[PDB]
This record gives C-alpha cells, sequence and structure tokens, in this order.
RNA sequence: ACUGGCAGACUAGAGUACUGUAGAGGGGGGUAGAAUUUCAGGUGUAGCGGUGAAAUGCGUAGAGAUCUGAAGGAAUACCGGUGGCGAAGGCGGCCCCCUGGACAGAUACUGACACUCAGAUGCGAAAGCGUGGGGAGCAAACAGGAUUAGAUACCCUGGUAGUCCACGCCGUAAACGAUGUCUACUUGGAGGUUGUGGCCUUGAGCCGUGGCUUUCGGAGCUAACGCGUUAAGUAGACCGCCU
C-alpha cells in the first residue's frame, strides 16, 4: 500500500512496498505444488552452502 | 514478558502488511521470538492486532 | 553398562600413553591395584598410587622411554564373554618371552615367567608388551 | 484449582448488557469457590477487522481461579450468548491482580 | 499426573523406614497407583499410542522392581502383592 | 588369585521422592484468519483461459474482471531456524481438556534392583484394503487437445479412485546417518538451543556448570572417499547380519 503523497516515486514505493511483504515471491511459490521432501532438500543445499561459503570465505593471497 | 494485550510492543514486532518480524531482523532472543509469535497470533485472533493489511 | 573393569583400566593406560598423558585415574579396585603393582614391578608403568576411602580412586603414573611409551602393546586376554585358563606347560609367551602375560594364579597375580617357574598355571588377564 | 484469563467480546449495541453480564459470569464463579483476581472493561475498542461486519466491540477482561467445571460452564454461556462475538480463555500459571497495559492507557 | 499429595499419600504408607522414598514398597506402589490411574486414560484414548508407550515403561519397572524384591525378600515381595492386588 | 555359589556389607551403576524449565511429543474437543471452488445477486461487455506456439475448454443463454453475500472442504502465510520435540515412523494457526518423556537444581531415599536380547510382543511414511461418512483443492485411471516418425509419455483442458474423517486391516520404503544397543577412555576451534550457579545487573554482560544439537579439523582409523569426543579412534557386553 502506497498513497501517493509525485507518481514515480509513488511506483517505486509500491515495488518496494511489496517486495518487502514477499508478494510475488509467494505467488512464485504457491504457483505449483512444492513436495515436502523437496522443500526440505532445498533448504539444507541452501544452508550447506551458505556455510561452506563462509568458511572458505574466511579462508579467504591471489598476488 | 510479553501479552496478547500490549499491543503497542507487539507492533513493533509486525511489518506493515500485519506479518510476524524474523527474530534475525529484530534480534530478539529465540525463546523472545517464540513468545511474541505465540502472543502476535493471540492478539490477532482478539483483534487486536489485524491478521493482514487487507481484511 | 561397563562389564569388564579390567580392561577399562587397561584401556585407560592404553588411551593415556597414545596421548601422551603423564598419570591416568581411574576407579581402584583390589584386582585394578594387583595388575598396577605388577605392571610396576615389570617397569612398564613408573608407580601407582591409590586416593580415596569411600570411593578409592587408583592413578597410575605413566613411563615414557625416548619420547615413545613404554607399553606398546596392552591386549587384554581373558574377556568376561570368554575366559581363558591355561596350563603351565601352555602359559603364553609374549613378544618373544620379551613381553609378560599377565596370570592369576592360585599364589597371586604374577608373569608368566614367574608362573613357569612356579609350575602353577591359571587365568591370562593380558599381554603386555 | 486453575486460574485463567478470560477476555470476551461482547456486541457494541449491548454495551448496556455488558455490566450485567460481569455479574452474572463471575456470580458462577464467585458461587463455585471461584476467585476473581482482576476485571477490567476495556469498554468499546475498534475491532482490527470486521468481526460479522461488525467494526467495535465491547472488551471484558477477567481473571479467575477455578475449577475446570466452572469454566466449561462459561465457554458453553459464552457460546450461546449471541451478544458476546469472541472469547479467549486462556489458563495462567499464576493469579494477576495487577493491572494492564490496556487499562493503563 | 499422580500430583504430590496422591504421592505422599503412598510414599508414606508404604515406607519401609523414615523417609523412605526409594524401597521397591514405595516405588512399585507409586507406580502400581499411576498405572492404575492411567487405565482411565486410555480407555478414554485408545489412539494416545505415544503415553502408551510410557505406561508401558512403568509397567516393565513395576516387574523389575517386584523381581528384584521376590529374589531378595520373598515375604515382603509376598506383602507388597497383597496390599497392591498384583497377581505377580 | 580369578569366575561361580552361599551369607553379609557398600554406593560410584540403575532407580525413587521434591521443585522448577523448554518443547510442531501424543490423544480429545473447540475455534480463527487468508485463500481456492461452487452458488446467489449487483456492475459490466467481449473475450477469457492456456502455450514454445496452439488447440481442446469456457463466454453473448453475459464469460473473464469487479463488488457483496452464502455454503462447503482442506491446509494453517508470516513466525520458521543445518530451531524444537519424539524410540522410530513422525509432529507446525490459536484455545482448552487428558496425557508421555526429557532436563536442571537441591536434599533425602533404595542398595547392582544392571546391560543386551534368540523366540515373542508392540509401534511403524505413503500407497493399498474393508465398512460408513465427507469431498473445496489436487490428481493414478480415463477423455479430449497438442508435440512426434509414432507419443499407450513429457505439455495443455478436463477428470475418477484416492487424498480428508471414524473404526479396522496391511507391515512395507533410499523406514537413510545406507552407521545395532549399552559402557568407559582419548588433542582442539567456531556455532545453535535449553537449564542452573556466581559476579557488580557495577551497564543489555562476563565467567562457571549441566542436557541436547551443528560444523571444521588433530591423533588415530580407513581401499580410498572420508570418520574424527554425537568416531568410522581405543576397549568391553550382548544382539542382528555377510560369505
Amino acid at each position: 500500500v502506497v498513497k501517493v503523497r509525485p507518481f514515480d516515486v509513488a511506483l517505486r514505493r509500491f515495488k518496494r512496498s511489496c517486495e518487502k511483504a514477499g508478494i510475488l515471491s509467494e505467488v512464485r511459490r504457491r504457483e505449483h505444488y512444492e513436495k515436502p521432501t523437496t522443500v526440505r532438500k532445498r533448504a539444507k543445499a541452501a544452508a550447506q552452502k551458505r556455510h561452506a561459503k563462509k568458511l572458505a570465505r574466511e579462508n579467504a593471497r591471489l598476488y | 514478558e510479553i501479552d496478547y494485550k500490549d499491543v503497542a510492543t507487539l507492533k513493533n514486532y509486525i511489518t506493515e502488511a500485519g506479518k510476524i518480524v524474523p527474530s534475525r531482523i529484530t534480534g530478539t532472543s529465540a525463546k523472545y521470538q517464540r513468545q511474541l509469535a505465540r502472543a502476535i497470533k493471540r492478539s490477532r485472533y482478539l483483534a487486536l492486532l489485524p491478521y493482514t493489511d487487507k481484511h | 553398562s561397563m562389564q569388564d573393569p579390567i580392561s577399562d583400566m587397561l584401556t585407560r593406560v592404553r588411551n593415556g600413553q597414545a596421548a601422551n598423558k603423564v598419570a591416568v585415574k581411574m576407579p581402584s579396585s583390589k584386582l585394578k591395584v594387583a595388575i598396577a603393582a605388577l605392571l610396576k614391578a615389570e617397569g612398564y608403568i613408573v608407580d601407582f598410587a591409590v586416593e580415596g576411602e569411600a570411593k578409592p580412586e587408583l592413578e597410575v603414573t605413566l613411563k615414557y622411554f625416548q619420547a615413545k611409551p613404554v607399553i606398546e602393546q596392552l591386549k587384554r586376554v581373558s574377556r568376561p564373554g570368554l575366559r581363558v585358563y591355561k596350563k603351565k606347560d601352555q602359559l603364553p609367551s609374549v613378544m618373544g618371552g620379551l613381553g609378560i602375560a599377565i596370570v592369576s594364579t592360585s599364589k597371586g597375580l604374577m608373569s608368566d615367567r614367574a608362573a613357569r617357574k612356579a609350575g602353577l598355571g591359571g587365568e591370562i588377564i593380558c599381554y603386555v608388551a | 484449582m486453575r486460574h485463567y484469563e478470560i477476555v470476551f467480546m461482547v456486541h457494541p449495541d449491548q454495551s448496556e448488557q455488558v455490566a450485567g453480564m460481569i455479574e452474572r459470569y463471575t456470580g458462577s464463579i464467585t458461587e463455585a469457590g471461584g476467585k476473581i483476581h482482576r476485571l477490567e472493561d476495556w469498554g468499546r475498542r475498534q475491532l482490527a477487522y470486521p468481526i460479522n461486519k461488525l467494526h467495535k466491540a465491547h472488551y471484558v477482561l477477567m481473571n479467575v481461579e477455578a475449577d475446570q467445571a466452572v469454566i466449561d460452564e462459561l465457554e458453553t454461556a459464552f457460546r450461546f450468548n449471541d451478544a458476546v462475538l469472541r472469547n479467549m480463555v486462556m489458563r495462567t500459571k499464576a493469579a494477576i491482580t495487577e493491572q494492564s497495559i490496556m487499562l493503563k492507557q | 499426573s499422580l500430583n504430590a499429595e496422591t504421592k505422599a499419600a503412598i510414599v508414606a504408607e508404604y515406607a519401609q523406614s523414615e523417609g523412605d522414598t526409594g524401597s521397591p514398597e514405595v516405588q512399585v506402589a507409586l507406580l502400581t497407583a499411576s498405572i492404575n490411574h492411567l487405565q482411565g486414560h486410555f480407555k478414554a484414548h485408545k489412539g494416545d499410542h505415544h503415553s502408551r508407550r510410557g505406561l508401558l515403561r512403568m509397567v516393565s519397572r513395576r516387574r523389575k522392581l517386584l523381581d528384584y524384591l521376590k529374589g531378595k525378600n520373598l515375604a515382603r515381595y509376598q506383602d507388597l502383592i497383597k496390599r497392591l492386588g498384583l497377581r505377580r
């Protein structure tokens, strides 16, 4: 929700007011049924990648 | 010490859409976050908070 | 459950020596202390000590020589699940006689050498090498 | 006995009857060995969403001690009273005799 | 389930000494009381399979304690059985 | 001496009492909000829907869109988490009722009451089966439309059993950590979570002490990959199993 208080701002403010309610995110989640197993598999690989990043990104000479 | 009646506090932990805010954002302790979420959800049932911005 | 205190003693010693621990403590018992006495006599430990009256603890001081642990092998033989008794003529030699086998004879707990000299057999506790 | 916190929200039109309700409801409790610790008529308030197309309702908070038989009685009463729109009964650990955020305001 | 007053009634009744909580007699009597109380629950809640696993641990433990005591003092064992109504 | 027996003794194992704590543990009942579908009415007017494109389909008998209401069923966005709980399977809105386990602190108690378990018994995802209900959405089968050489498929439009409830049955899954249970011992680093004590809470904190859990690694182990105090290390008890 954005009360137009110029329009160009208001539509950008709108576009960021709906990012933040994860609206488009949510529609794309609920377009097709994610089977619960697949949901978890994604979530593990997410966590696993996130860690395996940070770990080696603390191990982060080059030249 | 979270009450389903303390709307004012609870409102610091809901978004404009009405959504419960992550504990990552707010910085709440897991234990507190759990108790918020419970209170917020009791508030919502007493129409002291809204479930959704739409309604 | 812990159903073999002796094996636990040996494990504690073996793991202590492996971790280069100076000494190892364990709940004491007669047979543990008897074993510790023989191991001292044979030069495999430095010393032992039994502290406590209520719940007595045993402290084997471990022995190193050239910064290797003196005990190479500490194999339990007569387990609870399979006891091992040998007659005097059938006593195990360990590391070609250079290790001991702790026999329990009816005249106490001794090395296989001393048991053979005594013409006693008994229960084989362990091999120390 | 167990301590409860009961909030029941009365239909705005029937706001007059509320004080009557408080009396009769606590009547049942007080009667059956039941303490009433706190009683805080919050008055009419704007519902955060429409309930039965209504936009306001008369909130009443009541902390009691009672055996469950007494509260089984109440929940059924609240059910059949067509003025009581919602009611949340919550078991609490300990009696509360303070004043609530709501009334402090 | 057994609260504190009901426990204490039992713990006082079957105590083999002063502030005995731990005799077979006390333990078995409490378990018997728990088991008997819980029989109402599972009449009303046959599907409660998870709670029943906890009921059956009490049943098991009772036996073990009863087998202990019979092994110790058969006369004590015979008393306890009779006082509780167990056909062990 | 050691194992056993017998008669005692002991409190470290195991258990009990007390008080707390966290928790999608289980069972029962109720209820809330969002959304979908159908339906009724209002507005409105030629599309809608679908796809790679399209067609089937729907729509002038008024669809789709939009507003309002109704009725149903199912599932509970956010919170939400390499968070939590449970023997495992598994468990997610909120409220109540019934109920299991774990954990911590403190004191007292019992006195080896233990561990493992052939056979046995019980629990056991989803599908399936029986009976009776229920049936929004989804969808084996099936129908039609496409694609293709063909298309008994993938894609699209539909769609039944099933999915949901009650009470049974079935007994199986990559039921997985592809890792039996129990016990003890053996360098560390960084986290999460749930207790507890102390300090000056001198200021959200810091330091101890428990439970559970995640990750990285040392020795060691391993064919290697890797495992690494939650072992796949060092040992013990017992079971299952391989050839």
